[PDB]
RNA sequence: AGUGAGGGCGCGAGCGAUAACGUCCGCGUCCGAGCGCGGGAACAACCGAGACCGCCAGCUAAGGCCCCCAAGUCUGGGCU
RNA sequence: GCAUGAGUAACGAUAAAGAGGGUGAGAAUCCCUCUCGCCGUAAGCCCAAGGGUUCCUACGCAAUGGUCGUCAGCGUAGGG
RNA sequence: GCACCUCGAUGUCGGCUCGUCGCAUCCUGGGGCUGAAGAAGGUCCCAAGGGUUGGGCUGUUCGCCCAUUAAAGCGGCACGCGAGCUGGGUUCAGAACGUCGUGAGACAGUUCGGUCUCUAUCCGCCACGGGCGCAGGAGGCUUGAGGGGGGCUCUUCCUAGUACGAGAGGACCGGAAGGGACGCACCUCUGGUUUCCCAGCUGUCCCUCCAGGGGCAUAAGCUGGGUAGCCAUGUGCGGAAGGGAUAACCGCUGAAAGCAUCUAAGCGGGAAGCCCGCCCCAAGAUGAGGCCUCCCACGGCGUCAAGCCGGUAAGGACCCGGGAAGACGACCCGGUGGAUGGGCCGGGGGUGUAAGCGCCGCGAGGCGUUGAGCCGACCGGUCCCAAUCGUCCGAGGUCU
């Protein structure tokens, strides 16, 4: 009688793979399912990752993002099914794991905190150009 | 009638037609009739189950011999399900349909003594604008020499749940016989680890 | 309530119980066995476990990582030295609590002994 | 999660800038407003030759809050402020404008108007 | 408050029944199986220092 | 025609506290209110209310009585 | 010597509102001092009756006689 | 004089303790050692009032000490 | 009004808190009449189950006003509630205005200020144990007598722009959807806390000079985060359905009284109310109940006592390891034939790249080793440590 893998178990069957590993101060694109009255359409929303909250398969995170002059934070499922893909706009490095402190800074100073993530993006750049050579002949 | 016995395992939520829901799981599976309950020979309708296996090692004999004439290894809950006379042997799971509507009893979390405010919602004092040491209290719990007593039943400070809690009309939203697993939209009382009762609902 | 809430409170706050921890792991790690009121020696079981555990691992990490409960130069070489030795083929358990047939007169209080083991 | 004495950012061009809820229009007691419900609110301070003036009482309809939304896909929206759009005894928004993102449950709600009208729903 | 006061003086009865309960427990114990002193189950024997076999102090 | 009867405000000890001597009587055709909380006595503040009341009322239709008169000669 | 706060009830008056367990007089009565006994569920002053003491004897009063609770589920005759 | 409240309130600053060793009929409370904490324009040091042997030594615990006590501003003697 | 208890003390307004009862009903439910076309309204009858908002002003009760609402009911309970709180008012001593008095002083006139008492004995009430009983002793599982809880309501749409109406408007009946408040439970999500789970920072003192650390700055020095747990702002679910008997009220059949009459015999219908139904307590229900299973025969005396001694039986208690159980008791799990707590290990999760070294820069630092190092509780594993060894109690069944 495990409880924890009981639960686990149970979560199995609606667990993703797909989605692309990402960290707090990374920029991201998430491609996302809704209703226009009727249909269903694709809406895109990018910006920030402010945080990352784990609980195995219950994990999710925010994204934070100015619109129109006002600011946008969403909260996602990290397996939700709505999500059609996550694309990953920029990496950056953060100091810590919690990112609210930016809801406060000038879209410079956000910037001058946030210096792009240069290891991971030359593992990025390393990696893709890694697998490419079996997606040819 | 309709039920089983089971243990609450956890809560998370699944996905379904693209909406999220919140489940608490359930094992239940299986349990084995010990003795049914005759109008003949007791006056009502109802059968013992049994649930969770037992250490043999560890049964003394009067316990035993009612296990013997059942005619099944011994276990660690006997509970009836009451005007419940099941066809079969062994109640799994299987009785029950993704989509029906049961009622969930377990003994609630046990709170202890419990102040006014968590027990029964009263509002306390003022935190501040002159409160000699009342933040908390219940108030005047009277009248004055009429009737110069207090109702019996009057809201109290004392031992607040660890106790009987039945939650009606919860959905079923799934079942996974090969795991004895039961999953419930909704919450249910106590702890896991917990005993809980599944029974079909009494709600029309 | 407290449910499913792990450790003792021991009547000191945070920073006095927990130099009473160390000061009992300095006196343990001293003596090798000490007597103390059954609560304390059942905290201090696990404490002393976990230091004794870090000094089988040998490492200068691990030394550093002692010093900061211990704070004894000449102590902690004696643990690293002369007792994680005697426990290199042995998984946890370090220590042991027994409990005496003799409470303190002015108080009443149980005592019990706490001591490495062989 | 507006209440009254709350404090909105007027989201159109009505020539209101600020307005005080003063009342909730759900029900005979509701304690707090939402995205989609509709407020009661004095007009607290204005742009000059607006339509409404300062001490104005009107009806508007709440399209952002800084307290996040839940959603029945498990997901959740908010925003830096809490933002609304005068409306007239109909529930139609007496501007012509609107300004920012407004939260996409205003569709369901009905405001079909002021989503067509706004620059992004989200 | 208001300074809540005793309107009667208990009477011996009252008093001696509330006290019904305040007897004492006798010290459970056991004999040791080395020295077969008796002592409190669970504790060390503080006569001959013995506990599962092992002599654990010296007495 | 309705009357009020409530504590009145101010001095008076434990009487002024328990008692509801205070009286406003609202003349409801024309809602014209009096209220008088001078002495102790309930009913002799009615009386006077009862008084003023009427002086009032009266006064108030003899005034519009003059400015039509007043006016349709005007 | 003590008394010089009386009170209730019936009746006759004044005051009051042909109110008051109201107030003030008059005639009487009882409680006061008979908060001793029976009745009126309980109840100073209403009904019965003025307790020297004893009785495991008797008659009556008021009030009662179906059970609690002593004595008629009595006898005629009506009504509801 | 002795009860009741009652083995109840309280044990007088939330600066804080722990272990080892010793002494002793007896040790959470006395001594020694190590560790920990607190004050440091004091919670350290020196005058003046006032107090009048409380000072040092040895022996001692009935009472005094809000518990304990082998310890003490306590008791006895000696000295100063 | 009277002056009957209380002056060897019955604390006095409003507020807060907690209510509970009345029904002369504010709303919701059922009705009759209507100057009831419909929608609405008026008036009366039944009905106390539940409900009966938030603000501005004033000490205010009352009252006016704003914004809503199904409604914003009225009364009793020492105008309920100060050994429950407040103390704005009132009702001491200070001080002032107006005012009266030669004056001292005075004012149902006003103004500023003005000590509200740690310990509950009995009854009552909320919780929790101990004893005994329940004619043999047990381990389980139950029956529900009798109680308690709960009981609100709105809007939209379909029926249907239909019946009705000149039009404007606009249904009954039946069906659907989304709400407000309140209740119970829960922690998956959302959102808090999370006194040492991780990191950063200032000053100072210390270890060991550098590095690295430790104390103190709170009873966390500060800050940024934060698992489990406890939580609401978060999640689920609830009110019902239905059965029965009725209220006002509407009827059938029907005399007395050839006719008529809901009634005098007899029958039908009919409320958010009543009894059920739902949830919870529950056999001290001394009327102490029921079912399944287990233990056995007395070992000895005692006339009058269905008694006693005292080993055992089924079992139980003690002690110990613990526990989303808990003030203590109680309750639940486990005690080596064992995973119960501790350590160790793994998983989850938090923090966010340890120390050490190498490289770059005069340097503060930076880059790499590196998602490193550390790592409470959650989910599991592991006999390394600790639940050693033991002790006590408990039938032998009264009579027709
Ligand atoms: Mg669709
Ligand atoms: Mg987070
Ligand atoms: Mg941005
Ligand atoms: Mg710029
Ligand atoms: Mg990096
Ligand atoms: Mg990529
Ligand atoms: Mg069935
Ligand atoms: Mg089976
Ligand atoms: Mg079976
Ligand atoms: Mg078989
Ligand atoms: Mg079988
Ligand atoms: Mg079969
Ligand atoms: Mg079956
Ligand atoms: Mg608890
Ligand atoms: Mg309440
Ligand atoms: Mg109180
Ligand atoms: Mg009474
Ligand atoms: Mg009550
Ligand atoms: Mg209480
Ligand atoms: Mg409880
Ligand atoms: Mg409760
Ligand atoms: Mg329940
Ligand atoms: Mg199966
Ligand atoms: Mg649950
Ligand atoms: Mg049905
Ligand atoms: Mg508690
Ligand atoms: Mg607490
Ligand atoms: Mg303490
Ligand atoms: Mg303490
Ligand atoms: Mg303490
Ligand atoms: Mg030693
Ligand atoms: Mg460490
Ligand atoms: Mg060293
Ligand atoms: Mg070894
Ligand atoms: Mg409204
Ligand atoms: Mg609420
Ligand atoms: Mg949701
Ligand atoms: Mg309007
Ligand atoms: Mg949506
Ligand atoms: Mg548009
Ligand atoms: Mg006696
Ligand atoms: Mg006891
Ligand atoms: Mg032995
Ligand atoms: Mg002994
Ligand atoms: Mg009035
Ligand atoms: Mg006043
Ligand atoms: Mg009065
Ligand atoms: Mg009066
Ligand atoms: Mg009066
Ligand atoms: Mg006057
Ligand atoms: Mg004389
Ligand atoms: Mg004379
Ligand atoms: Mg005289
Ligand atoms: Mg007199
Ligand atoms: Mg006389
Ligand atoms: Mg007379
Ligand atoms: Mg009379
Ligand atoms: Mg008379
Ligand atoms: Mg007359
Ligand atoms: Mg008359
Ligand atoms: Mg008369
Ligand atoms: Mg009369
Ligand atoms: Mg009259
Ligand atoms: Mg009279
Ligand atoms: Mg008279
Ligand atoms: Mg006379
Ligand atoms: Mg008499
Ligand atoms: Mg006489
Ligand atoms: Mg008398
Ligand atoms: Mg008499
Ligand atoms: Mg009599
Ligand atoms: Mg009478
Ligand atoms: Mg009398
Ligand atoms: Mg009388
Ligand atoms: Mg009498
Ligand atoms: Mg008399
Ligand atoms: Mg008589
Ligand atoms: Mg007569
Ligand atoms: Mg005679
Ligand atoms: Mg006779
Ligand atoms: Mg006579
Ligand atoms: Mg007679
Ligand atoms: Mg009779
Ligand atoms: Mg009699
Ligand atoms: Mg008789
Ligand atoms: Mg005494
Ligand atoms: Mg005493
Ligand atoms: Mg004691
Ligand atoms: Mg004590
Ligand atoms: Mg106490
Ligand atoms: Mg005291
Ligand atoms: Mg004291
Ligand atoms: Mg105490
Ligand atoms: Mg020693
Ligand atoms: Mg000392
Ligand atoms: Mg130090
Ligand atoms: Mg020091
Ligand atoms: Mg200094
Ligand atoms: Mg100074
Ligand atoms: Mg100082
Ligand atoms: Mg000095
Ligand atoms: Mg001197
Ligand atoms: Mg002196
Ligand atoms: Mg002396
Ligand atoms: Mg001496
Ligand atoms: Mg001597
Ligand atoms: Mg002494
Ligand atoms: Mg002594
Ligand atoms: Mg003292
Ligand atoms: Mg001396
Ligand atoms: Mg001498
Ligand atoms: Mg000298
Ligand atoms: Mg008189
Ligand atoms: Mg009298
Ligand atoms: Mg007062
Ligand atoms: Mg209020
Ligand atoms: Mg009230
Ligand atoms: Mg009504
Ligand atoms: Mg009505
Ligand atoms: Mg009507
Ligand atoms: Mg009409
Ligand atoms: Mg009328
Ligand atoms: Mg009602
Ligand atoms: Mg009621
Ligand atoms: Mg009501
Ligand atoms: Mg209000
Ligand atoms: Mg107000
Ligand atoms: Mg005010
Ligand atoms: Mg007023
Ligand atoms: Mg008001
Ligand atoms: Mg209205
Ligand atoms: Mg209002
Ligand atoms: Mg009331
Ligand atoms: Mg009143
Ligand atoms: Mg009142
Ligand atoms: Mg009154
Ligand atoms: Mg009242
Ligand atoms: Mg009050
Ligand atoms: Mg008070
Ligand atoms: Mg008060
Ligand atoms: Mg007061
Ligand atoms: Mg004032
Ligand atoms: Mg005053
Ligand atoms: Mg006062
Ligand atoms: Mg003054
Ligand atoms: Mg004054
Ligand atoms: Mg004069
Ligand atoms: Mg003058
Ligand atoms: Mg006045
Ligand atoms: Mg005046
Ligand atoms: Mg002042
Ligand atoms: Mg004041
Ligand atoms: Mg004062
Ligand atoms: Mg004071
Ligand atoms: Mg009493
Ligand atoms: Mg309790
Ligand atoms: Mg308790
Ligand atoms: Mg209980
Ligand atoms: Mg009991
Ligand atoms: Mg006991
Ligand atoms: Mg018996
Ligand atoms: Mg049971
Ligand atoms: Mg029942
Ligand atoms: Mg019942
Ligand atoms: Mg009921
Ligand atoms: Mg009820
Ligand atoms: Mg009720
Ligand atoms: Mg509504
Ligand atoms: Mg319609
Ligand atoms: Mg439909
Ligand atoms: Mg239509
Ligand atoms: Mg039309
Ligand atoms: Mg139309
Ligand atoms: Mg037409
Ligand atoms: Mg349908
Ligand atoms: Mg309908
Ligand atoms: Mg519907
Ligand atoms: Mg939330
Ligand atoms: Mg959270
Ligand atoms: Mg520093
Ligand atoms: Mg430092
Ligand atoms: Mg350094
Ligand atoms: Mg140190
Ligand atoms: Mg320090
Ligand atoms: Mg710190
Ligand atoms: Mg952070
Ligand atoms: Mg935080
Ligand atoms: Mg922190
Ligand atoms: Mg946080
Ligand atoms: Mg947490
Ligand atoms: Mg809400
Ligand atoms: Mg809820
Ligand atoms: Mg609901
Ligand atoms: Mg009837
Ligand atoms: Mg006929
Ligand atoms: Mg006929
Ligand atoms: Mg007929
Ligand atoms: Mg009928
Ligand atoms: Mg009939
Ligand atoms: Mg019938
Ligand atoms: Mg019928
Ligand atoms: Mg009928
Ligand atoms: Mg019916
Ligand atoms: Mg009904
Ligand atoms: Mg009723
Ligand atoms: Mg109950
Ligand atoms: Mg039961
Ligand atoms: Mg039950
Ligand atoms: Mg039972
Ligand atoms: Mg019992
Ligand atoms: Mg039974
Ligand atoms: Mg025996
Ligand atoms: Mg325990
Ligand atoms: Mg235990
Ligand atoms: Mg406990
Ligand atoms: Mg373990
Ligand atoms: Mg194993
Ligand atoms: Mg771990
Ligand atoms: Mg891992
Ligand atoms: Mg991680
Ligand atoms: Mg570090
Ligand atoms: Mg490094
Ligand atoms: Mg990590
Ligand atoms: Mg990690
Ligand atoms: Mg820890
Ligand atoms: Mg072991
Ligand atoms: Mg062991
Ligand atoms: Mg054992
Ligand atoms: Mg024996
Ligand atoms: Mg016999
Ligand atoms: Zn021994």
């Amino acid at each position: 009688m495990n409880r924890g893998a009981l639960i686990k178990l149970v979560e199995s069957r609606y667990v993703r793979t797909d989605l692309p590993e990402f960290r707090p101060g990374d920029t991201v694109r998430v491609s996302y399912k809704v209703k226009e009255g009727n249909r269903t359409r694709i809406q895109d929303f990018e910006g920030i990752v402010i945080r990352i909250r784990r609980n195995g398969f219950n994990t999710t995170f925010t994204v934070r993002k100015v619109s129109y002059g006002v600011g946008v934070e969403r909260i996602f499922p990290l397996h939700s099914p709505l999500i059609q893909k996550i694309d990953i706009v920029q990496r950056g490095r953060a100091r810590r794991a919690k990112l609210y402190f930016i809801r406060n800074l000038s879209d410079r100073e956000i910037r001058r905190k946030l210096r792009a993530d240069r290891k991971r993006i030359d593992k990025d750049r390393a990696a893709e150009r890694a697998a490419k050579e079996e997606v040819q002949k | 009638m309709k039920g089983i016995l089971g243990v609450k395992v956890g809560m998370t939520r699944i996905f379904r037609d693209d909406r999220a829901v919140p489940v608490t799981v359930i094992l239940a599976g299986p349990c084995p009739v010990v003795q049914r309950r005759t109008p003949e020979k007791d006056g009502y309708t109802a059968v013992q189950l049994g649930f969770l296996p037992q250490n043999p090692k560890r049964v003394n004999r009067p316990l035993k011999g009612h296990f013997a004439k059942a005619g099944v290894e011994p276990v660690r809950i006997l509970r009836e399900i009451r005007d419940f006379n099941p066809e079969g042997d062994t109640v799994t799971v299987e009785i029950f349909k993704p989509g029906e509507r049961v009622d969930v009893t377990g003994t609630s979390k046990g709170r202890g003594f419990a102040g006014v405010m968590k027990r029964w919602n009263f509002a306390g004092g003022p935190d501040s604008h002159g409160a000699h040491k009342i933040h908390r209290h219940p108030g005047s719990i009277g009248n004055r020499k009429t009737p110069g007593r207090v109702y019996k039943g009057k809201k109290m400070a004392g031992h607040y749940g660890a106790e009987r809690v039945t939650v009606m009309n919860l959905e079923v939203v799934d079942v996974i016989p090969e795991e004895n697993l039961l999953l419930v939209k909704g919450a249910v009382p106590g702890p896991n680890g917990g005993l809980v009762i599944v029974r079909e609902t009494k709600k029309a | 309530m407290r449910h499913l809430k792990s450790g003792r409170k021991l009547n000191r706050h945070s920073s006095h119980r927990l130099a009473l921890y160390r000061n009992q792991a300095k006196s343990l790690l001293t003596h090798g066995r000490i007597t103390t009121t059954v609560p304390k020696a059942k905290e201090l079981r696990g404490f002393v476990d976990h230091l004794i555990h870090l000094a089988k691992r040998g490492d200068l990490h691990a030394r550093r990582l002692v010093l900061r409960d211990l704070q004894d130069v000449k102590l902690v070489r004696k643990l690293f030295d002369e007792i994680a030795p005697r426990y290199r083929d042995r998984q946890g358990g370090y220590t042991r609590v027994l409990k005496l047939a003799e409470r303190r007169r002015g108080d009443g209080a149980p005592l019990a002994l706490v001591e490495l083991v062989e | 999660m507006i209440q009254p004495q709350t404090y909105l950012e007027v989201a159109d061009n009505t020539g209101a800038r600020k307005i005080m809820c003063i009342r909730v229009l759900k029900g005979s007691n509701a304690k707090y407003a939402t995205v989609g419900d509709v407020i009661v609110a004095s007009v607290k301070e204005a742009i000059p030759r607006g339509a409404v003036k300062e001490g104005d009482v009107v009806k508007a309809v709440v399209v952002r809050t800084k307290k996040e939304v839940k959603r029945p896909d498990g997901s959740a929206i908010r925003f830096d402020d809490n933002a609304a759009v005068i409306i007239n005894n109909q529930l139609e928004p007496r501007g012509t404008r609107v300004f920012g993102p407004v939260a996409r449950e205003l569709r369901e709600k009905g405001f079909m108007k002021i989503v067509s009208l706004a620059p992004e729903v989200l | 408050a208001k300074h809540p006061v005793p309107k009667k003086k208990t009477s011996k009865a009252r008093r001696d029944a509330r006290r019904s309960h305040h007897a004492l427990t006798p010290p459970i114990l056991v004999p040791c199986p080395e020295c077969k002193a008796m002592k409190p189950p669970h504790t060390v024997c503080p006569e001959c220092g013995y506990y599962a076999g092992r002599k654990v102090l010296e007495v | 025609l309705r009357i009020d009867t409530f504590r009145s405000s101010g001095a008076g000890g434990q009487h002024v506290n328990t008692t509801d001597s205070a009286i406003r009587i609202t003349h409801l055709p024309t809602g014209i209110v009096v209220e008088c909380q001078d002495e102790r006595s309930q009913h002799k503040n009615k009386a006077k209310a009862l008084s003023v009341l009427g002086a009032r009322i009266h006064a108030a239709e003899m005034a519009k009585r003059q400015q039509a008169e007043a006016s349709t000669r005007r």
